[PDB]
């Protein structure tokens, strides 16, 4: 926005340490038990 | 204090884990119930 | 002085349902949460004796 | 000198502006209690 | 509405005493008529309320008869002067070896000339110009409550 | 409300001593037609409070009690004039040979020329002028008792 | 100088209770906290002999 700082390289970092946060918490649980429930109907018998 | 009462059930504090704030000088205690200054209280009139 | 001790009196507690209504604001949430995401995120590891 | 001239600005900021009507004072002293309580009421209500 | 009544009027006015030279009818009808220069609506957060506009109404609707019955009979010939009798304020007079001259009230529009005309208009007049003092402030919201101020209050 | 000694006012003006010819009902009635200009509230915050807001209250009484004179008996045929006397203060008169001229009263709206008119209203106009010196002021905190001044005097 | 004694000699001891209340203030306590909490958080270790 005008008049603000362009630096950009503070706000790029926590962005990304955000974004580290949304793979923790949102897609972690359903694709662990999607993996989980593949395996298990796939008879494949290592875990992922 | 030493004892905690929920829902008529009688805990003593060596099993629970309490974590406060700040901390109030002692004749202020009991006006907070023995709990740390909130946070939201310190902020709601600025934010507003 | 009588201004300034009433000014800081006038500061106390609120109450646990002043609390959580002021808690629905965004400002307030993101205030008391962000810190809090960010401690405990890069994680811990184990050492056994 | 340096403590007494840092605590001045605060006061007169504290009443930067000030603000004045003229009226016929002589109907105002006729019948007063309803000309205060009108401009009271501004006053309390008064914003843009 | 306020509600006319003839006995108060006659009593505050005793020169409209004589009930032949002016009934009932007129007086109601020029009543009428003036409760709609000034509004007969009451309610107590007015500025004019109560006894205050009985006798606003009263003089005004005073004023209304005078002009009117002065053209009826003026001229000895039961105004037959053709164009009436024009009103107004007189700021000087001679009869023989007899002469007046007063002081010109402050008219600056139709309303305050037309009343200057006659002592009842003139005393509404005054009684509006003590009532008119201040004014009203219409729209705006209590934003300072939103903030502390002296000693932690908030009024 | 403030009550109203009718033996007190016809001791304090002289020529209105005569009770046949000025009946104290008229005296009541006009005293409470005069209330409604002035407010006779009393309260000791108030600039006019007490025997000033009495006199006031007289003063203005006597006046419209002249002015109702000037129309019932100033014509002196039943009020059978045209329009009804006209007061206002006389700059200038002129009978036989003797001429007399006067200062006009620096009247500036229709409450004041109004208040011309007569002696009594002379008088409460000057009364009023010098009650009237000073000003108001409403809406305010101690915003400066927070602070250390001088001598270490927050007053 | 009376004037200057007079300002000098006003500030004085407040009282134990007017501590108290005037702590409950954010930056108050902020300014009272910040140096003994950043005093005490890196540490020591014992060395003997």
């Amino acid at each position: 926005p005008k008049g603000f700082n362009a630096t950009g390289e503070h706000e790029t970092i926590s962005y990304h340490e955000e974004l580290e946060s949304i793979q923790e918490h949102i897609f972690d649980p359903l694709l662990e038990r999607h993996y989980l429930l593949l395996a298990k109907s796939e008879e494949i018998d290592v875990q992922l | 204090p030493d004892f905690w009462i929920i829902s008529g059930k009688k805990y003593h504090r060596s099993h629970l884990v309490v974590v406060r704030g700040p901390q109030p000088p002692d004749i202020l205690k009991p006006t907070y119930i023995f709990g740390g200054i909130p946070l939201t209280q310190r902020i709601y009139e600025r934010v507003y | 002085p009588t201004m300034l001790q009433d000014w800081y009196n006038s500061q106390g507690f609120i109450g646990y349902q002043a609390c959580a209504i002021i808690s629905q604001h965004w400002l307030v949430d993101k205030a008391c949460s962000m810190s809090g995401e960010d401690a405990a995120r890069n994680g811990w590891e184990l050492k056994s004796d | 000198a340096a403590e007494r001239t840092a605590n001045e600005a605060p006061l007169l900021a504290m009443s930067k502006r000030t603000s004045t009507i003229h009226v016929d004072v002589e109907k105002a002293i006729a019948n007063e209690e309803a000309f205060n309580a009108r401009l009271a009421f501004w006053i309390a209500n008064r914003d843009n | 509405m306020v509600i006319f009544d003839e006995h108060k009027f006659r009593t505050l006015f005793p020169e409209f005493a004589d009930p032949a030279a002016y009934p009932d009818v007129r007086l109601q009808m020029y009543f009428d008529i003036a409760c709609e220069f000034i509004s007969d609506r009451d309610s107590p957060y007015r500025i004019l309320n109560g006894k205050a506009l009985e006798a606003c109404l009263y003089l005004l609707t005073a004023h209304l008869l005078s002009l009117s019955t002065m053209q009826v009979q003026g001229a000895a010939g039961g105004g037959v002067t053709a164009g009436g009798t024009q009103g107004g304020f007189i700021t000087s007079a001679t009869v023989g070896e007899v002469s007046v001259a007063k002081l010109a009230p402050p008219a600056k529009n139709g309303w305050q000339w037309w009343l200057s005309g006659t002592p009842y208009g003139q005393e509404l007049w005054a009684l509006l110009s003590v009532k008119a003092v201040g004014g009203f402030y219409i729209g705006g919201l209590p934003e300072r409550r939103g903030f502390r101020k002296v000693g932690g209050t908030f009024w």
